């Protein structure tokens, strides 16, 4: 299924037209709400006082058809920005008269066009507009990918088009954008329909539309191709652009008159749907967190929280991530009990966090393949999965397994573990506190002991995305600070994002820990090369860790782990967006603090700009020791 | 032909007399328009005394004659129409219909061969036809922006004259490799009018209500209208006069210094099209928007 419009600028009838449209396979229709060429004057007699109507009546449509079947289009004779006085006056009141209009009538979207430099009349209008109530109506831009002016025909003998390369003026449309929704402080009812030209721009300026809300594409007739049966078609680099636009979902909008005679108008949708039926299924990972791209979500702390029956069903319900465990466990109880030794020693195991028993099981097929014997312990400090363990221990493990209802850092263990097996790592490694309870936890292992994950290590990567930075800033709360929202991580599927460098490590922590600087207090300082010119939004957190020498999990996408859908990528936000232009290097700062009750993260920008220091105390987000 | 749209378009002499009236329903339940022909000038806009008159699909932008019979239209369905009269010229017939511009087409003009004509239209594309194999010869994007005019030269065939909303003024020349040639910053040009009796001169107007005059081998101007202006077209006299019209719903006749002559505040919307009378050329005919045709005697 693809959900595609019909864009038109003439409409006799409307009843006739949108019923045409419907019957060649379009879902919506976008249409001028008054006539285009209906020019209307509202200071100067005699033209102003023009005996009405001003346009169709609402009664020729339903209202459920008004609500998901119509596009509102501004006229194009509205020029907010013009140069004569008089003619900004009349766009003013004429651009509020449609804009009303359309409102009026529930149109779910309406189009305005990004043709020139300066729209700040235009935005103010706009701006203006969406202020007056707090109705629910979407307004998208249209803008193209390259401006009118640096696509004509080089056929003027004493205005020919510059050849020169030019990195920063190919990317002019962007800057128009960038501008108009800034000067509308981003606001969440302002979508981009971005314009597709005959001839594509270079790969940067495309990349340059990245985390941009793009709601619609508009793809002119005119940019078809011919077959040999004579039906339209894309180029291979055009193919490549439509599908870039299916995975943010986009609806597709046809516009201009049908150059392909023979063929009816369906023939261009079809061609959608045929790209649309050819393309890689989901993957695992992918299908799983379908539903959830860029959803926001609090960071889990097992710790100071008791996660919930389904959390840990969630947990549970990947396969490679405990394969791997049952292979690093797998492992090292060969290394370290001989042949000769496979009847007589016995490990010493402890589950630490064992949650409803996925690690026990995973110990026990370990020890099973590897013919050694074991003896475990479970321990838990939630006692509401100290039920499931407890049922489990009585049912099926029995007296082979020893479950614990207490803290890792004061349980009094009765002997010492030659191995410990954890699974205390959030999306941003140590996150959860893994340092801090395995560190408690340390006294009971032997001098000898194997801690399983031995380290992890965290990523981060600076990423641009004008649309998660609104979803964090629509996270402000009544009885906080204003800008708290600003200074805490989110567990989320990122998805309508750029990330602008390569992930450089963050945090590293090794266990065992043998240091005499057990100290889990970390300051970083990371310095990104950025080849490409973007506005940085926040960070991207990745997380890798060692499991046993060669048995590794990770997230982090260069080195994901295949199959192992159980961990989204972490957000570090921050409070005002930093322009960065081409070659700049972005310098970022994070600390991990901590002290006798909660542990938090700060974290700065230095280069190019310099921000404000996130999270300082902890003031925003702390995790509770 | 029983309802008349409301929107008077365009309103044109040919050589015995007949008027031709182009009218657009620019608002209301339909958005269409009607081709008109009135042998009696002082019946028109009453339908009931009429010579002709068809149906279209969608609004007139623009018209003009082709010869004695037949008439060029430019839809907003951005197609560009060819009607002709039959022998007795009581029926209009569709000659061809051919859907080549992605927008309104908002002007045409035919060229001094009379076999070919050019088309500007919203998409920002300049063509050139040809109206005996019915085909576009040519495809121009030259401009940035909507084509507000264009205009051929009276006696060259390979020549015409082009205005957009990009603030260009373009001269074209189809035998050169580059047929384009900017003219020179100030409001958009919204009217091009070549001279009648002089190849190398033609006048324009703008946005702010200033019609200019204009040497092509590159300046006198006079603020004539209060806003834009929308048509300028020369009287057929020796000496031609200029007839200005404008949204200010006003129409002034200048001389050959640009100054005003005659002031007719008799249309109360837009002004549209104004067509001088061959038989009388001290007459000038003038429609609008108020579905008004007025006749002025100039002085
Ligand atoms: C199985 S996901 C991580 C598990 O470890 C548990 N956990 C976290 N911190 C500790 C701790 N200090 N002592 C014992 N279990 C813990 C959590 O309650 C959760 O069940
Ligand atoms: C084990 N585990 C912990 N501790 N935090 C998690 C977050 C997401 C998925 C999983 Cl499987 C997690």
């Amino acid at each position: 299924r693809v959900s595609s419009g019909r864009d038109l600028n003439c409409v006799p009838e409307i009843a006739d037209t949108l019923g045409a449209v419907a019957k060649q396979g379009f879902d919506f229709l976008c249409m001028p709400v008054f006539h285009p060429r209906f020019k209307r004057e509202f200071i100067q007699e005699p033209a102003k006082n023009r005996p009405g109507p001003q346009t169709r009546s609402d009664l020729l449509l339903s209202g459920r058809d008004w609500n998901t079947l119509i596009v509102g289009k501004l006229s194009p004779w509205i020029r907010p920005d013009s140069k004569v006085e008089k003619i900004r006056r009349n766009s003013e009141a004429a651009m509020l008269q449609e804009l009303n209009f359309g409102a009026y009538l529930g149109l779910p979207a309406f189009l305005l066009p990004l043709n020139q430099e300066d729209n700040t009349n235009l935005a103010r209008v706009l701006t203006n507009h969406i202020h007056t109530g707090h109705h629910s109506s979407m307004f998208w831009m249209r803008v193209p990918l390259v401006a009118p002016e640096d696509l004509r025909d080089d056929i003027i003998e004493n205005a020919p088009t510059t050849h020169t390369e030019e990195y920063s003026g190919e990317e002019k449309t962007w800057m128009w954008w960038h501008n108009f929704r800034t000067l509308c402080d981003y606001s969440k009812r302002i979508a981009v329909a971005l314009e597709i030209g005959a001839d594509l721009p270079s790969n940067h300026v495309i990349d340059r539309w990245l985390g941009e809300p793009i709601k619609a594409a508009i793809l002119p007739t005119s940019i078809f191709l011919t077959n040999k049966k004579g039906f339209p078609v894309l180029s291979k680099m055009h193919q490549r652009l439509i599908f870039r636009l299916l995975k943010l979902e986009v609806q597709f909008i046809i516009t201009g008159t049908n150059h392909h005679s023979e063929k009816e108008f369906c023939s261009y949708l079809q061609y959608l749907e045929y790209l649309s039926q050819n393309r890689p299924p989901p993957n695992a990972y992918e299908l799983f967190a379908k539903g959830y791209e860029d959803y926001l979500q609090s960071p889990l702390q097992p710790l100071m929280d008791n996660l919930e029956s389904q959390t840990y069903e969630v947990f549970e319900k990947d396969p490679i991530k405990y394969s791997q465990y049952q292979q690093a466990i797998y492992k090292c109880l060969l290394d370290r009990v001989p042949e000769e030794e496979k009847d007589t020693n016995v490990q010493v195991l402890m589950v630490l966090g064992a949650g409803r028993g996925p690690l026990v099981n995973a110990s026990l097929r370990a020890a099973k393949q590897a013919d050694r014997r074991i003896k475990l312990y479970a321990v838990e400090k939630n006692p509401n999965a100290v039920v499931t363990l407890e049922n489990w221990q009585f049912e099926e493990w029995g007296s082979q397994v020893t479950v614990v209802s207490s803290d890792m850092r004061e349980w009094v263990a009765p002997e010492k573990a030659d191995i410990i097996v954890s699974e205390l790592l959030g999306s941003f490694a140590d996150n959860e506190l893994s340092p801090e309870c395995l560190d408690g936890a340390q006294h009971f292992l032997k001098d000898d002991g194997v801690s399983i994950p031995g380290e992890y290590t965290s990523f981060l990567a600076p990423i641009s995305s004008s649309k998660l930075y609104n979803e964090v800033r629509a996270c402000r709360e009544k009885d906080r600070d204003p800008e708290a929202q600003f200074e805490m991580p989110y567990v989320v599927r990122l998805h309508n994002f750029h990330q602008l460098s390569a992930p450089q490590p963050c945090f590293t922590f090794s266990h065992p820990n043998r240091d005499p600087m057990i100290d889990n207090n970390r300051y970083c300082t990371l310095e990104f090369p950025v080849e490409v010119n973007t506005v940085l939004h926040g960070f991207a957190g990745y997380f890798e860790t060692v499991l046993y020498q060669d048995i590794t999990l990770s997230i982090r996408p260069e080195t994901h782990s295949p199959g192992m859908f159980s961990w989204f990528p972490i957000l570090f936000p921050i409070k005002q967006p930093i322009t960065v232009r081409e070659g700049q290097t972005i310098c970022v700062r994070f600390w991990r603090c901590s002290n006798s009750k909660k542990v938090w993260y700060e974290w700065a920008v230095t280069a190019p700009v310099c921000s404000a220091i996130h999270n300082p105390t902890g003031r925003s987000y702390t995790i509770g020791l | 032909p029983a309802c008349m749209e409301r929107q008077l378009e365009a309103a044109r002499y040919r050589s015995d007399g007949a008027l031709l009236l182009g009218a657009s329903s620019l608002s209301g339940r339909c958005w269409a328009g009607s081709l008109w022909l009135f042998k009696d000038p002082c019946a028109a806009p009453n339908e009931g005394f009429c010579s002709a008159g068809v149906q279209t699909e969608a609004g007139v932008a623009d018209l003009t004659w082709v010869g004695e019979r037949g008439i060029l239209v430019a839809s907003d369905s951005g197609a560009v129409e060819l009607w002709e009269l039959d022998e007795n010229e009581t029926l209009i017939v569709s000659k061809f219909c051919k859907y080549e511009h992605d927008d309104i087409v908002s002007t045409v003009s035919v060229l001094s061969s009379g076999t070919q004509a050019v088309s500007g239209s919203k998409d920002i594309c300049i063509k050139v036809w040809d109206l005996a194999q019915q085909v576009v010869l040519s495809s121009y994007r030259a401009h940035a922006a909507q084509v507000t005019c264009v205009a051929a030269s009276p006696h060259k065939d390979s020549v015409f004259l082009s205005c957009s909303e990009d603030n260009r003024i373009l001269l074209w020349d189809t035998r050169c490799p580059k047929p384009a040639s900017q003219i020179g910053p100030g409001y958009l040009p919204t009217s091009l009018a070549w001279h009648p009796q002089q190849s190398e001169v033609f006048v324009f107007g703008d946005e702010n209500g200033t019609v200019s005059l204009v040497d092509t081998k590159s300046v006198l101007s006079s603020a004539v209208h209060s806003q834009c202006v929308t048509g300028l077209v020369f009287s057929p006299h020796s000496v031609p006069f200029l007839a200005s019209l404008s949204e200010d719903c006003s129409l002034a006749v200048l001389d050959s210094s640009l100054s005003e002559l005659f002031r007719s505040q008799a249309h109360r919307d837009f002004v549209r099209d104004a067509t001088w009378s061959p038989l009388n050329h001290s007459l000038l005919t003038t429609v609008g928007w108020d579905h008004q045709v007025v006749h002025h005697v100039v002085p």
